[PDB]
């Protein structure tokens, strides 16, 4: 019953930084890495599933989650916050926009939506902010492909690419020598596994490793016709097989 | 005393000491238990102990019956225990109601999590020291086992064991599913998976129990019980010919 | 009484080839009073055309509500709404006030700058979508302007000839309504420029 | 409240207990068809009024609460059951089970560890009494636990009261009367005041038996009071 | 309005009129009363149809948000008992009057569900001001266990008794067929039997028809 | 032990004790006697008064609740009119709502409750008064003594206050006699008015040192104070 | 929100003190525009810089800011300041003068500043703004909720080495093509890097509008900043 | 509408015909009116469909929750439950409810909620518009302790005559046999029961 | 009812406004002044229900002279309308509605021309050449329609306003005591105290 916390959690220190944030900051780099990279034509976000115990069923943990059928995120940091982050954009998807003018948000603007809702848990009374970091991928029919991150302050940047986590030193290092403004999509899918091999310990297949890209419309995906207009989703979580016929030519 | 051990901020290392603190609370009952999957069923042992002779053994009890058809056995101190099952119980008749449908296992345990996860990042909140073990055959998914731990944390098991001992536990089953190459018990009665898991748990602790030291929950097709102690009695008299 | 009926006046919005066209006439009166000869019932938010019909003190507070929720949008978006947003906009915006709704019959036209497709739609007061590609129409002489356009309207017209169609339509559907008149207006849109002009009619 | 230690304990529900057993000693006994619920009063000063301080507390008609530790906290748990007890009967119209209420001030109890702004309850209650499917006692510890019991005893005689109630549980397997155990109870608590003897006591006694009350909760007093008073007085020596 | 919904064997089917009237009066001869709930769960409304098409959209978008929630395909008793539940609530001032149909992982259902929010189950369902044209049809050649083909004609056959002797109803006949194993069919302007016969004469108006008092170019940039 | 363990009332001390409440317990001791006892036909309240200064009014310790009920305080004042004004509402809603004059056991535990609320309540403060309450209701006689812990209790005789140990002896002393001072009002407040004699280290008591109050099977509780005492001395 | 013995808001002086990190921006006001540069904190070859806004929001059409602080924060506020103006235009059709829409937000700001026990925003900003009644205006406002007017001010790091390089130079007649010149000079030499390049720098100007009667906000696109880089000299 | 329930040697049965109406048009001829609020506790609903749906929907709630915490709850709980929401709510409701369930202390019993939200235990209830034309029928034919397929009969009969008479009634006759045995749904047909 | 009448000519705005207040049977007042100013450059009249008369235009001019105070600057008389407007607007859908009909006369300083607003409780805004509220326009507009011009003096319109006031005086059913007359130009407000016999 009631809160005795009606103060911010997240103070000014006599230097100006803001302790929680730079905490929750570490919190990330202690985190599995995830990254996304921008082709010309879609945008892959991948990261690795570290499973808990060889007796859990790892799909059913999902790290890439939809967020509109254009957008989709990944993160790294704490697994239980990204989850509650995760529902609540769905639901401001909705709410904010799409209940208004009956289309899904563009991409910078649910980003933004995002970090409005983590900003608040570095300012509101009684709570700490969130431990992650996103990686939000999407398309809209005006913005082309994007990619964005998410900090535990609320702060966004978009991303040619980059990677968070762990190794994300390393991998943006990697990542800037092989990154070009002519990529087609399938390079950058390789690219990604690429990056990711130097991150991961033990195995590396379709099992223990989770992609999803924003590519072009599946209107297989859709679930139904009829409606020309209506392309289906853009977002599509790659299958193991397809994440194994890709390590075979790597 | 710094304020980082006290409430549900971040410390500079970016831990949670209230949350790890959460998880050893688990562990004061000294009570050990495992979940296994059938063919179409999903089963749930625990140890029962009963050391004060003044105790009526009929009360003392940590498997709970959520809904027709989800149970849950708590690993944790009876009275936040109690909370859980509480809450899941009118999470479950609520969905029931606002959705027409039965709240599926993974369902609960998602809804769970997201209950705990508030308690980590709200600082007025302590977690609760438990770890909920969620069993039920889903009508869509089949045999189905998610747990839940102070932190938020949930996902779905082959099978699993949770309490003090839990890794000699772990590490049984491990094996044996390494032979089998299958993730789950090939067996029609769930008569024979409440062996199955019996066994397994006398041969991972090293401990012979009698019909007063065990605790069976069963999950089938729309319906989730639990055994008395007769129906342990006739399992454990079932093992004792040929092992 | 009718809260419709306080004010008068008719807004009708028509496609042609590669183009809209959006008409009103200029009345407002108090009941049988004729009181302006200059009440515009047609907005713009950039390339978006608005029209509203019904009770005049909902005339203005939808147009300063759009130009507020345009501007806001266009600021967060970085670019301007198009046709097809705009209406779901109006919508919604309309069935929030369910059970107190504005005394009001919008019409949008526009042309969608991407795909250069003409656009027109129509609502009830409630804020419900009426989707027609020829034609729509409301106020107070809604009646005749259906007659109207129904008999005058063919599709693929060329913004000098659809000019003529409107405008035919509107002047004598308006000279039928005892609420309707007193000056007219009418807009060609093509993707490119937009023109204006007043039309000479009845004054009684 | 709200803190857990390092070991995962919590330190403020520990201390409550503290509370709890530097109070008086309280029991409570279960029959074969009721439950007996029984008391030390300590007679501070010959000012104090005779049967007229009564530390037992009836929750509908059906069930009887005695307690051990800071009393007000007691009295505070039994308007809550009393609360929780009229609330289940208007809208299930059958009085409240014994399990259902023992949950109800489970959660209550419980729900006051988990915030910083509150304390846990500085007291341990034995409570119970007879519905639809025979006799129920529980007693319920400042954490929220709580477990049923054959025979449960609290506060400053707790230990030899618990070697008493374990006695009783092995010579009378079978049962045990509420004639009896009202006898008993009045022994038990004389033996557990052998800790407070510096101070005078008072005992009072309670029962609520199918057979010889009727399901409902009724005071000893008079011949029945007098009769266990003497078995208890005659015992001791 | 006219809008049936026929059971067949493996599915669903349902069908609605193209007419949408402010009281005598037609304003749109061809709109669309085929609403989608979710890709599996489509809907048809009669009533105020401001408010069948809202109560759709903000069922349809509760609905999304739990299917994600859930990691579960949508149901059609999940859609019933939220629309009945939010129109109860209103005490049937939201003048929806609906008939819902689908397929989920449990099978197919057919449902209607009115203002007050009660609802009801069958095999073959009608609603509108041509209810009762196509309830004689439905009634006149039902039988149980219906091929998809079958059912897309006694649908198709309810709906032109509703276009022809309703006057609340007239146009098109719209068809959405969903059937257990498949991707749900949205058939638009399935029927035309209403179209305009060619007029007269031409009323192409010679330029310069129109006296114009001024002009000017409006400007649209910034 | 005593250390970080009294910064508010809902924090257990190590010893399983609640800090604020005692040290509200002891604003008692320091507030100025008060004397209660009672016979089977009536029960008396004897308070000796104090003042600030010689200039200054000697300060009220009898507040009345109902015309069958009055309490006498001793600790915080102000308190003390909190909870009296409770306490005559609880009377007058049981005559209103019931037409019942409320029995003083019951006045008791209400009392009782109330003070608990504030002692697990965080950002209150326990109550720092003790209170005499008297009262003749269907079962005759009562006095009962009421501590900030919210402990209540039904006695013969008590007192409160500084040096109140004396009275309380003294009382403890004289139980047979006075119990049976029935049908005699000016027996039995002569048996107080001596019994808050054993209470001082202070001097003679005046005809404003002095507050009395009785109430009694055909008496309604009324309160006596100056010139109206002074036959008692 | 508390005092401190000297009489000064702890909070307040640690958010300021937070602002003195963050990359200086810069406002020159001249007679006939106002020129907002602002530098990006030490960046990436992989930020998009083509799709990229930290440092330089819109207001309304005739009203912008240039950031110096936390983003998030500043976003929060701009947001509540974009709804302030819409509100104004409703009730008045009229455009927000430049001064009550910054007092506004000032207000918000000390309203943190003086209960609630909530952090204030760790933001500083400088407006860039015209109307009718005052033309050309620059203003700035901290943490504190205190506001000033200026002719040419900076804010976030070397605060101290901008603005005695700008007194130094700035001059009441200067064009804004003059204005433009020294706001980079003076970054230029306030920087903490090698060199100045494009991909470091945000800048806009509010000018009348190339040939009108009307004013024109340009943010300037990655590469106009390039152009704008060598015509004034340091490629 | 016409709906009973009966309580006999074995049980309770409950009964209802299958017509829905608007006016004078039959929008649903083959109704369902035996609603379950629990696996032997059932209700026949009168009155506002809308509003006895929503109750049956409450009460069907509170009894799940009842189950999860308590066990199995009497039938006298199932009709304080409909009584509850059915009182508190009388000014908002059009709902007449007949209640009737089964359980091994108690055996069959029979709760009738009437328009104000009173409470009646009875041997037998009869209610639903088509019910005041069997009143005279019901009272002189209804015994106490009937064999299974009497009950049956009774029904079958007493619904024929109150379907015969009452235009709101009709369709199909539905019952729901409530026993230790378990649950028993049964149909009759126009060709049938019109031939009694 | 009440007569509530505005002109503008070339260099002002005229409004005249009617004097009797009247309570059943009785005049209880021969000399009121329909009229508050808002700013030193614009005036409002207004007619409608008893209280809420008075006490809208008392409200509209105390945040009116609170805004002059606050940016130490004059509102325009679009922008005081638009304000006025738009409470209108809000009162329409309120518990209990402003009652309230006003005409808004005004003198724009940075555009030099007058400016006259006409406003119904409903919160219909028009700017307009002539305006009235109630029945007086029934009269008035077909002789404005006839005799004004653009162009026309502060005088000339004062002799057009006297043509209306006469129709009224011979046509309406109601005795309304004459007008207050009050001019608002480049100078401010001031009043005709000579119209009853001028
Ligand atoms: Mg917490
Ligand atoms: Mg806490
Ligand atoms: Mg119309
Ligand atoms: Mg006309
Ligand atoms: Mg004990
Ligand atoms: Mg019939």
């Amino acid at each position: 019953m009631t809160d005795r916390y009606s103060f911010s959690l997240t103070t000014f220190s006599p230097s100006g930084k803001l302790g929680q944030i730079d905490y929750a900051l570490t919190a990330v780099k202690q985190g599995v890495t995830s990254l996304g990279i921008k082709a010309t034509n879609g945008v892959v976000i991948a990261t690795e599933k570290k499973s808990s115990s060889p007796l859990a069923m790892s799909e059913t943990l999902s790290k890439v989650s939809l967020l509109t059928p254009d957008i989709g995120a990944v993160y790294s940091g704490m697994g239980p916050d990204y989850r509650v982050l995760v529902d609540k954009s769905r639901k401001v998807a909705h709410t904010s926009y799409k209940r208004i003018y009956g289309e899904y948000p563009p991409t910078k603007l649910l980003v933004s939506e995002v970090a409005k809702i983590m900003q608040e848990a570095t300012q509101s009374g009684g709570v700490r902010p969130f431990g992650v970091s996103l990686l939000i991928a999407g398309h809209d029919e005006f913005n082309g492909f994007s990619l964005y991150q998410v900090d535990p302050s609320g702060s966004y940047f978009p991303w040619k690419a980059t990677a968070i986590g762990k190794g994300s030193v390393a991998a943006k290092t990697f990542l800037e020598k092989r990154w070009n403004d002519e990529l087609e999509l399938e390079d950058a899918i390789h690219i990604a596994l690429l990056t990711l091999k130097e991150s991961v310990e033990g195995e590396f297949n379709g099992d223990t490793i989770e992609l999803a890209i924003i590519g072009d419309e599946n209107p297989d995906l859709l679930g139904y016709t009829g409606i020309p207009t209506d392309k289906g989703p853009r977002f599509r979580k790659l299958t193991s097989q397809e994440i194994n016929d890709r390590l075979e030519a790597l | 005393a710094g304020y980082d051990r006290h409430i549900t901020i971040f410390s500079p290392e970016g831990r949670l000491y209230q949350v790890e603190y959460a998880f050893k609370a688990t562990n004061q009952t000294n009570i050990n238990s495992l979940a296994v999957r059938g063919k179409d069923c999903t089963v749930v042992i625990s140890q029962k102990k009963v050391p004060d002779k003044l105790l009526d053994p009929t009360t003392v009890s940590y498997i709970f019956c959520i809904s027709r058809t989800i149970g849950m056995v708590v690993n944790g101190p009876i009275p936040d225990a109690r909370n859980a099952a509480l809450r899941a119980k009118a999470e479950a008749a609520e969905f029931r109601y606002k959705y027409g449908y039965d709240m599926p296992c993974d369902v609960l345990a998602k809804r769970m999590a997201n209950l705990s996860q508030i308690y980590t990042q709200r600082a007025y909140m302590r977690p609760l020291g438990v770890i909920l073990t969620f069993v039920s055959v889903d009508e869509e998914l089949g045999p189905s086992i998610y747990k839940t731990d102070p932190a938020g944390y949930y996902v779905g098991y082959k099978a699993t064991a949770t309490g003090p001992k839990q890794q000699e536990i772990t590490t049984n089953l491990e094996n044996h599913f390494k032979k089998s190459k299958i993730d789950h018990i090939n067996e029609e009665s769930w008569e024979k998976v409440v062996e199955f898991a019996i066994t397994h748990m006398i041969d991972a602790l090293g401990t012979e129990f009698s019909k007063n030291d065990l605790e069976v929950g069963v999950a089938t097709k729309d319906k989730f019980f639990t055994l008395s102690a007769e129906n342990i009695e006739e399992r454990l008299v079932a093992i004792a010919e040929q092992d | 009484s009718d809260p419709s009926s306080i004010n008068g006046g008719i807004v009708v919005a028509m496609t042609g080839k590669d183009c809209v066209a959006i008409a009103c006439d200029l009345r407002l009166g108090s009941q049988s009073l004729g009181v302006s000869n200059k009440f515009e019932k047609i907005f713009h938010y950039g390339h978006v055309f608005l029209g509203i019909t019904g009770l005049a003190t909902d005339v203005t507070t939808l147009n300063e509500m759009f130009r507020y929720k345009t501007n806001l949008y266009k600021l967060k978006e970085e670019r301007a709404i198009e046709p097809e947003t705009f209406t779901q906009l109006v919508s919604s915006s309309l069935y929030e006030r369910r059970f107190g709704p504005y005394f009001v019959g919008p019409v949008v036209a526009g042309i969608n700058s991407k795909s250069g497709k003409p656009f027109i739609a129509g609502f009830d007061l409630i804020g419900c979508i009426d989707e027609a590609k020829d034609f729509i129409v409301s106020g107070t002489a809604s009646d005749q302007l259906f007659g109207m356009c129904e008999s005058l309207y063919e599709p693929n017209l060329e913004p000098e000839d659809l000019f003529e169609t409107i405008s035919q339509a509107l002047l004598n559907a308006a000279d039928r309504d005892a609420l309707s008149g007193w000056g007219a207006v009418v807009y060609i849109i093509k993707k490119d420029e937009v023109v204006k002009r007043y039309l000479k009619m009845r004054q009684d | 409240n709200s803190v857990f230690s390092p070991d995962g304990r919590n330190f403020q529900v520990e201390y409550a207990v503290k509370a709890v057993e530097n109070g008086t000693t309280s029991i409570g006994i279960k029959c074969n068809d009721g439950v007996v619920f029984a008391v030390e009063k300590l007679i501070t000063s010959k000012l104090l009024v005779p049967q007229k301080n009564v530390k037992i507390q009836v929750v509908d008609r059906h069930i009887g609460c005695v307690y051990s530790g800071l009393i007000p906290d007691g009295r505070h748990l039994v308007n809550r059951g009393r609360e929780e007890a009229a609330s289940f009967k208007k809208l299930y119209k059958t009085p409240i089970p014994i399990p259902a209420f023992a949950d109800r001030l489970g959660q209550y109890v419980q729900a006051h560890t988990l915030y910083n702004s509150v304390r846990p309850f500085g007291v341990s209650t034995i409570f119970g009494g007879v519905d639809k499917n025979g006799a129920h006692l529980y007693m319920l510890e400042p954490s929220g636990s709580y477990w049923g019991y054959k025979g449960a005893a609290t506060g400053k005689g707790r230990q030899s009261a618990k070697a008493e109630l374990e006695k009783l549980v092995d010579h009378h397997p079978e049962g045990l009367s509420a004639r009896e155990a009202v006898k008993q109870a009045a022994k038990i608590i004389y033996l557990a005041h052998e800790d407070n003897k510096e101070k005078d006591f008072e005992l009072e006694i309670s029962w609520c038996s199918l057979s010889e009350t009727n399901g409902l909760h009724k005071f000893v007093k008079g011949d029945l009071l007098q009769e266990a008073i003497d078995f208890a007085q005659k015992e001791i020596n | 309005t006219t809008i049936v919904g026929v059971k067949f064997n493996n599915g669903v089917v349902i069908a609605a009129d193209t007419r949408s009237t402010q009281g005598p009066i037609v304003a749109d001869k061809n709109c669309a009363k085929l609403h989608r709930i979710s890709p599996k769960i489509w809907c048809a409304g009669a009533g105020t149809a401001a408010d069948t098409e809202a109560v759709t959209q903000l069922i349809g978008s509760n609905i999304e948000l739990h299917s994600l929630y859930t990691s579960r395909e949508p149901r059609v008793v999940s859609a019933l008992q939220m629309l009945k539940q939010h129109l109860f609530k209103y005490q049937g001032h939201i003048g929806a009057y609906l008939i819902v149909a689908g397929v989920d992982p449990t099978g197919s259902h057919l449902f209607s569900i009115h203002a007050h929010g009660s609802t009801d189950v069958g095999y073959y369902l009608s609603l509108g001001s041509g209810s009762l044209a196509a309830m004689a049809v439905l009634e006149s050649h039902w039988k149980q266990d219906l091929t998809k083909e079958e059912a897309i004609k006694l649908a198709s056959d309810a709906i032109q008794a509703g276009i022809w002797n309703d006057l609340g109803s007239g146009s098109n006949v719209d068809v959405c067929v969903m059937e257990i194993g498949k991707d749900a069919e949205y058939l638009r302007n399935y029927l035309t039997p209403n179209v305009r016969e060619e007029k007269q004469k031409s009323y192409k108006f010679p330029r310069g028809t129109t006296a114009v008092l001024k002009e000017s170019i409006v400007n649209i940039c910034d | 032990f005593r250390n970080n363990y009294d910064g508010d009332t809902v924090t257990f001390s190590p010893t399983g004790r609640l800090f604020q409440v005692e040290y509200a317990l002891e604003a008692i001791k320091q507030g100025s006697v008060t004397v209660g006892l009672r016979s089977n036909t009536h029960a008396v309240l004897v308070a000796l008064k104090r003042n600030a200064d010689e200039l200054s009014s000697y300060q009220k310790k009898i507040i009345k609740c109902d015309e069958h009920m009055g309490l006498s305080l001793a600790g915080l004042a102000p308190d003390a009119r909190v909870l009296s004004n409770y306490l005559r509402q609880q009377c007058n809603y049981s005559s209103l709502v019931f037409n019942r004059k409320l029995a003083v056991e019951r006045a008791g535990h209400l009392l009782c409750d109330k003070a608990q609320k504030n002692t697990q309540s965080y950002g209150g403060r326990p109550y720092g008064v003790g209170l005499l309450i008297i009262g003749y209701d269907k079962s005759g006689a009562h006095l009962l003594e009421f501590q900030p812990s919210g402990n209540v209790t039904e006695l013969y005789g008590t007192a409160i206050g500084a040096r109140s140990q004396g009275a309380k002896t003294y009382l403890e002393r004289t139980l047979d006699t006075f119990i049976k001072i029935d049908g005699n009002p000016d027996e039995l407040i002569k048996a107080g008015v001596e019994a808050i004699s054993q209470s001082l280290r202070d001097e003679s008591l005046t005809v404003d040192n002095l507050s009395i109050a009785i109430v009694g099977k055909d008496t309604p509780f009324t309160i006596y104070d100056g010139e109206a005492v002074a036959k008692y001395i | 929100t508390i005092f401190s013995p000297e009489g000064r808001l702890y909070q307040v002086e640690y958010a300021l003190e937070s602002i003195s990190h963050a990359g200086t921006a810069i406002g020159i006001m001249a007679s006939d525009g106002i020129v907002l540069a602002a530098e990006r904190k030490v960046t990436s070859t992989l930020l998009e810089q083509d799709t990229s806004t930290e440092k330089l929001y819109k207001l309304n059409d005739k009203i912008a800011v240039a950031v110096a602080g936390l983003t998030a924060d500043a976003e929060i506020l701009i947001n509540t300041a974009r709804i302030h103006a819409q509100n104004y235009l409703k009730t008045y059709n009229e455009d927000i003068p430049v001064e009550i829409l910054v007092r506004r937000l000032s207000d918000i700001k000390q309203g943190y500043t003086q209960h609630g026990g909530l952090r204030p925003f760790g933001v500083s900003f400088i407006y860039a703004g015209y109307d009718d009644r005052y033309g050309y205006q620059l203003y700035t406002s901290n943490p504190s909720g205190n506001y000033t007017g200026w002719k040419a001010i900076s804010v976030g790091a070397n605060t101290s080495a901008a603005q005695t390089l700008l007194q130094m130079d700035y001059k009441d007649d200067m064009k804004v093509d003059d204005a433009i010149e020294l706001a980079l000079k003076t970054l230029s030499k306030t920087t903490d890097s090698s060199a100045l390049t494009y991909d470091r720098l945000e800048f806009a100007t509010i000018r009348k509008g190339a040939n009108d009667g009307e004013v024109y906000q340009k943010i300037f696109k990655p590469q106009e900043i390039k152009d704008i880089l060598v015509k004034t000299g340091i490629t | 509408t016409s709906i009973m329930a009966v309580t006999f040697k074995d049980g309770v049965i409950l009964g209802a015909d299958s017509r829905t109406t608007t006016g004078a048009y039959i929008a649903n001829r083959v109704t369902d009116k035996l609603t379950r609020v629990h696996d032997k506790i059932w209700c026949c609903r009168s009155g506002s469909a809308a509003d006895t749906q929503a109750i049956a929907d409450i009460v069907q709630y509170h009894l799940e929750l009842y189950t999860s915490q308590y066990g199995t709850p009497s039938t006298e709980t199932a009709a304080s439950v409909f009584k509850e929401l059915c009182y508190e709510n009388k000014d908002n409701l059009t709902a007449g409810i007949i209640v009737a369930g089964y359980d091994d202390k108690n055996k069959g019993e029979v709760y009738t909620i009437p328009l104000g939200g009173s409470v009646h235990k009875l041997p037998y209830a009869i209610a639903g518009s088509g019910s005041t034309f069997i009143y005279g029928y019901c009272d002189k034919n209804f015994r106490e302790n009937m064999s299974k397929e009497e009950t049956v009969d009774f029904i079958k009969h007493s619904l024929s005559q109150a379907i015969k008479w009452d235009g709101s009634s009709g369709g199909v006759i539905r019952m729901v046999v409530l026993t230790a045995a378990g649950v028993e749904r049964l149909i009759f047909y126009p060709d049938e029961y019109e031939q009694l | 009812m009440d007569i509530i009448l505005g002109i503008r000519v070339q260099d002002s705005v005229i409004l005249a406004s009617s004097k009797a207040v009247t309570r059943g049977i009785s005049v209880l007042k021969d000399s009121d002044d329909k009229t508050r100013q808002l700013s030193p450059h614009t005036l409002m009249s207004f007619a409608g229900e008893a209280g809420d008369t008075v006490q809208f235009a008392e409200y509209i001019q105390a945040n009116i002279q609170l805004y002059s105070i606050r940016e130490d600057y004059e509102l325009s008389p679009q922008a005081v309308s638009s304000f006025v407007r738009q409470e209108l607007a809000k009162s329409i859908r309120s518990r209990r509605p402003y009652q309230v009909n006003v005409l808004i006369g005004g003198y724009d300083k940075k555009k030099n021309k007058p400016e006259l607003y006409q406003i119904d409780y409903l919160g219909t805004k028009v700017e307009l050449p002539y305006g009235a509220h109630g029945y007086s326009g029934f009269y008035t507009f077909s002789l404005l329609d006839h005799h004004y011009r653009p162009d026309m003096t502060t005088e000339e319109g004062l002799d057009l306003l006297k043509l209306c006031v006469q129709e009224l005086e011979k046509r309406m059913p109601m005795d309304f005591k004459g007008v207050i007359v009050k001019i608002v130009d480049k100078d401010g407000i001031r009043q005709v105290d000579d119209f009853q016999a001028q």
